């Protein structure tokens, strides 16, 4: 097993309601919940798991806690709808995470981003450097749509990193019908 | 929904205790903990509460961090030690308000659908009683804007209790008990006089805001209106009242009474003992 | 007007109002009705006394009039205070 | 702790004086020659050594700075502590400013209040301006009674006979919290004033002695007197029989301990006769301590001077032949006895010598033994209130 | 130490200590002596009132220990600020029952004044043969001083808050 902390960001945005992604967009980044909630299940259970959101408000309803039972009671009734702010999702997470319970845990956090975000690159730089100032590896998958290829996201993967912790994996959102196990398919092949 | 509070200097003590347990960390804000309460009529009671963990970062006053997890475990437990009690609030011990706030009541506000802040001050010198208490509700505009959503400034004070002062006054010892009859009118008289007048004039100086600035809300509805509730004695010059110097007499007239026949009882009273006992002492001496 | 005259005559309701003499009466007795004001009907001498009206808009030059006359009564209440004080400062040991 | 160091300490008592035979005579009483309980019997030694060599030096400098250097914790230099800095008046000590405030780190157990004795006797009437930060902007933020009521003594003792020059340091200690500054402030205020009749000290003296509520303070403030007027002692019992009817057995306490501590080299008729119904109150060690007063004050004293002499004797004979008293009332009675015999009726105290320089050690040793309620010794050091009358 | 906390919860309102705490020392140490306490002059200090008979009956093996009230920097000046700023006038502003106690106070005078003045009827001399000495001015002085001048400032009122 592996130690480390990692925050799941979820989207409540006024966008993840249609159904060009699978059945219920809002059963696709749920079935992604309960696919990493079962894969922190498979990982090591001294591992913590909290619920955020980067739109609308940046909602805590459960802790960074190592249950996550409580967390698939939570995905009901999410009601997606507001307005994108992921700049602050980066740190509200990361300030989260620095209300942890043990420093051995590493911190490699995922995040799913679905509306188009007024991020500069030099907020998302700020916290890039800030990130390698703090030691984090962030791997997000875009889900949504807010461009059919990310580049203020492939910027934050290129800032975040450089030479030893390459941890920063973009699953670029495909915005038209792809299924709800192949984009969660690479990062549980690859995060 | 407030009626006022019955607020006990325990749940304050137990403020001032984490306030101790955050002065020797790294405190980037102030302290925001649980308040407890025991709320019966529309009036309020406290008798304890707790703390819970938080930080706030200044940059969209928003990543701001408690543990509903933790707050609802402890909270079982002093439910179950004792069923009295339930959650009424928080609590912040910077005495100035700030934006955030709004966030943290109505992220609160989902237990019991109210919960009341308590402003206090660790330091305290200036101000009167430290309990205060607001509500969230709405008026919602004159111009009926979306959703004005303001803290409202319901009235406070300090709580009692039998027996709970067992502690308090024999650790202060130093209370000169019952001063009536010297200096307490005066010092009310100089607290109230100039730290009164001194809010008086601070609220011209926030009419000097309305004349150089204070186009944000003006308040022309409730400012003049209960200061015409003051305005029930316009006092200007030439003093207009010729019809109550005959009633200030009146006043006058009855303690005046009073002073000139039992003080000359009082005069009645210590002089006979004081010439008996006087030349009893001065010739029975030798 | 100046603060209240404490007894106002029938020519000044009248005047305002222009109206009659035999009308401000009415006039006085409706304003109960409608309870804005809960005056004491002084026409022994047709000359109206005054009590707690529900008040209107304070003008710019009205908050100016405002502070002249507020801080007035401010500044001389706490001066003359200071001044009973002053004589009180002495008994305090 | 006292049964070791007492134990070995009353043999230093005896040893007063006894320049050369110290090492060879305690040969078998080195620290290491001994095993003691736990360190007093070594502790003593060393005591005893700076008894021994008490204001007259030789070695007592680096001999004994380096056997407490050389020694395992701070729960052995007290003795050896006390009496470098009473031997070191003077000798300007570098090491006694160095290592005490750095071998406390914080505070100790009683020897941090042996660090303000020595460095207060080092630097003695001195106006350690060093020492007042490195004392008293040191003594506010640890916790404990002990620590800080020796340094309380300490910023005491480093102050003496100024007559102006701490004043406003002292009101600055008045305006300190309860149990700690203020009293250090009356204590300086009774060492900075010695030997005058400056109506300075009693202003504030008479205020915090009944105005305040904290009462060990009231008992120090009454103290005080007898500190301040030992050169004209037949001011205060006149008013200080005012101060024997006090609520408390505090300002009760003190009130006799005062008669006792103004007068002591003297046995006047009058503060006998106030102490007498003062030993007959209702509580019980301020009878005691008004019979180690009157003990005081008759030392050296024949019967046909005061005939109270053979009064206070079968008195004490009285209160030590029965079991019913108080439990330290028999303490205060041999010590009574041991007091009113002193050398054989041979040695007296005297604040103050004839020809108008006053006698320091014997205000050290009465400032000294005041303050019993830790460290016995305090009472051993009455052997330098002792004089040659030859 | 593992030191016990014993207390009455009905006793006073602001006066007493209620709480008592003790130390079991055991019984294996019955050879040596007991509660030695190296010093024993602050146990002694300890000793003061010999409290609780009861417990003095429990002496087998226990003894009481001191507990100080400690000042807290942090706190107490606050508490006070608390305590007497809250409770004189709570706001300092809002009362400087007045019209009543006008005959209350006359009543509770006057009814104890004529047996205030019953006695120099049997005033006497021959010093110690006449055996009733009590004084009468007590409440009468006082009362009468801390209403009239009160009142009187009541009086005042209008004239310090009415300009």
């Amino acid at each position: 097993m592996v130690l480390e902390s990692t925050m799941v960001c979820v989207d409540n945005s006024e966008y993840m309601r249609n159904g060009d992604f699978l059945p219920t967009r809002l059963q696709a980044q749920q079935d992604a919940v309960n696919i990493v909630c079962h894969s922190k299940t498979r990982s090591n259970p001294e591992n913590n798991v909290g619920l955020i959101t980067l739109a609308n408000d940046c909602e805590v309803l459960t802790t960074l806690t190592p249950d996550t039972g409580r967390i698939l009671s939570k995905l009901h009734t999410v009601q997606p709808k507001g307005k994108i702010t992921f700049c602050t999702g980066i740190r509200v997470a990361h300030l989260a995470l620095k209300h942890r319970q043990g420093k051995n845990h590493k911190m490699r956090i995922i995040a799913f981003v679905g509306s188009p975000v007024e991020d500069n690159e030099k907020d998302l730089v700020k916290l890039a450097k800030r990130l390698k100032k703090e030691k984090v590896n962030v791997d997000i998958i875009n889900f949504g749509e807010e461009e059919v290829n990310t580049e203020k996201l492939t910027a934050f993967v290129n800032t975040l990193n450089g030479k030893d912790g390459t941890g920063s994996h973009l699953v670029t959102v495909p915005p038209g019908p792809s299924l709800a196990d192949a984009l969660i398919s690479s990062p549980i092949l690859a995060g | 929904a407030v009626q006022k509070v019955v607020v006990h200097p325990l749940v304050l003590l137990s403020v001032v205790d984490h306030f101790n347990r955050i002065g020797k960390v790294g405190n980037q804000k102030r302290v925001v903990g649980v308040l407890l309460g025991s709320w019966q009529k529309k009036v309020l009671d406290v008798s304890n509460s707790f703390a819970v963990p938080f930080d706030e970062d200044d940059k969209d006053d928003s990543v701001w961090f408690l543990d509903h997890d933790y707050l609802e475990n402890m909270y079982g437990m002093f439910k179950k030690v004792n069923a009295r009690e339930r959650i009424v609030g928080w609590y912040h011990t910077g005495p100035k308000l700030h934006k955030n706030d709004i966030a943290i009541n109505e992220l609160m506000k989902r237990y019991c659908p109210n919960s009341v802040l308590v402003i206090i001050d660790v330091k305290p010198k200036d101000l009167g009683l430290p309990t205060e208490a607001y509500i969230s509700v709405e008026e919602v505009h004159d111009d009926g804007t979306p959703t004005s959503k303001t803290f409202e400034h319901v009235t406070s004070e300090i709580g009692a209790e039998e027996a709970e002062e067992v502690g308090v006054e024999h650790l202060l010892r130093d209370i000169k008990d019952t001063t009536v009859g010297t200096l307490s009118q005066r010092i009310t008289n100089q607290v109230h006089g100039l730290k009164g007048l001194n809010s008086k004039l601070l609220d011209i100086r926030s009419y000097l805001e309305k004349v150089a600035t204070g186009k944000l809300p003006i308040n022309h509805q409730i400012i003049y209106q209960l200061q015409d509730v003051f305005n029930l004695l316009p006092d200007v010059s030439l003093q207009e009242f010729v019809k109550a110097f005959y009633l200030k007499t009146n006043d006058q007239m009855v303690v005046v009474y009073l002073a000139s026949l039992i003080r000359s009882v009082v005069a009645l009273h210590n002089l006979i003992n004081n010439k008996i006992a006087n030349r009893d002492a001065e010739k029975k001496e030798g | 007007r100046p603060a209240n005259h404490r007894q106002l005559t029938f020519e000044e309701i009248a005047k305002s109002a222009k109206i009659t003499v035999n009308e401000v009466e009415l006039l006085v007795m409706k304003a109960l009705s409608v309870g804005l004001v809960k005056g004491s009907i002084d026409e022994v001498d047709k000359r109206v006394h005054m009590t707690w009206v529900q008040p209107r808009v304070l003008d710019l030059q009205q908050i100016k009039g405002m502070k002249d006359r507020l801080e007035f009564w401010c500044t001389d209440v706490k001066s003359m205070e200071m001044l009973v004080e002053h004589q009180a400062h002495d008994i305090l040991t | 702790n006292w049964a070791k160091f007492t134990a070995t300490a009353s043999l230093g008592v005896i040893h007063k004086g006894h320049e050369k035979e110290a090492l060879q005579l305690m040969a078998t009483y080195l620290p290491k020659d001994t095993s003691p309980g736990s360190a007093y019997q070594e502790g003593g030694g060393l005591y005893a050594l700076g008894l021994i060599h008490a204001n007259h030096g030789g070695d007592i400098i680096d001999y004994l700075l380096n056997q407490l250097k050389n020694a395992s914790n701070d729960i052995v230099r007290h003795g050896g502590s006390l009496g470098l800095g009473l031997a070191a008046m003077g000798t300007a000590r570098q090491d006694v400013y160095d290592l005490l405030k750095t071998n406390l780190y914080q505070d100790d157990a009683v020897t941090g209040e042996a660090a303000g004795l020595a460095l207060g006797l080092v630097m003695l009437g001195s106006k350690n301006a060093q020492a007042i930060e490195d004392m008293v902007g040191y003594a506010q933020e640890t916790q404990h009674e002990k620590i800080l009521r020796g340094l309380a003594v300490g910023i005491a003792l480093v102050m003496y006979g100024r007559m102006e020059e701490a004043d406003a340091l002292i009101e600055s200690l008045c305006r300190d919290k309860d149990p700690i500054l203020r009293r250090s402030g009356m204590y300086t205020v009774a060492m900075a004033y010695c030997g005058s009749g400056n109506n300075k000290a009693i202003r504030r003296l008479l205020h915090v002695a009944v105005s305040d509520v904290n009462d060990d303070v009231r008992r120090a403030a009454v103290e005080s007197l007898g500190f301040i007027l030992f050169r004209t002692p037949e001011q205060c019992p006149s008013v200080v029989s005012l101060l024997s009817e006090s609520y408390n057995p505090h300002v009760r306490y003190g009130a006799a301990m005062a008669l006792g501590i103004c007068c002591a080299g003297t046995g006047n008729k009058e503060a006998i006769n106030l102490l007498e119904p003062m030993t007959n109150d209702p509580v019980n060690y301020v009878r005691q301590g008004a019979l180690i007063a009157s003990a005081l004050i008759m030392i050296q004293q024949t019967e046909i001077t005061c005939p109270k002499v053979n009064q206070f004797r079968q008195l004490y004979s009285k209160v030590i032949n029965d079991k019913h008293d108080d439990v330290m009332a028999k303490f205060g009675a041999i010590l009574a006895q041991g007091i009113l015999d002193a050398g054989g009726h041979n040695v007296t105290i005297s604040l103050q010598s004839r020809t108008g320089h006053t006698h320091m050690p014997s205000v050290v040793g009465v400032l000294v033994f005041t303050q019993f309620w830790f460290w016995f010794p305090l009472s051993h050091f009455l052997s330098l209130a002792y004089t040659p009358t030859c | 130490r593992a030191v016990a906390v014993v207390v009455d919860p009905i006793q006073s309102v602001k006066g007493k200590v209620v709480i008592d705490a003790f130390r079991l020392i055991n019984a294996n140490m019955m050879v040596l002596g007991h509660e030695p306490r190296q010093t024993t002059s602050n146990l002694g200090h300890l000793n003061k009132p010999s409290i609780q008979a009861l417990i003095h009956g429990l002496n087998r093996h226990y003894y009481s220990i001191t507990i100080n009230y400690r000042k807290n920097e942090l706190e107490q000046k606050m508490l006070l600020n608390l305590h007497k700023k809250s409770w004189m006038e709570g706001l300092t502003l809002q009362d400087y029952v007045v019209k009543e106690m006008l005959e209350l106070a006359k009543n509770y005078n006057k009814a104890v004044e004529e047996e205030d003045k019953m006695t120099p009827e049997q005033l006497a001399i021959k010093n110690v043969g006449k055996q009733d000495p009590k004084r009468h001015l007590e409440e009468h002085v006082d009362v009468l001083m801390t209403s009239n001048i009160v009142q009187c400032l009541a009086a005042m009122l209008d004239t310090v808050v009415f300009k």
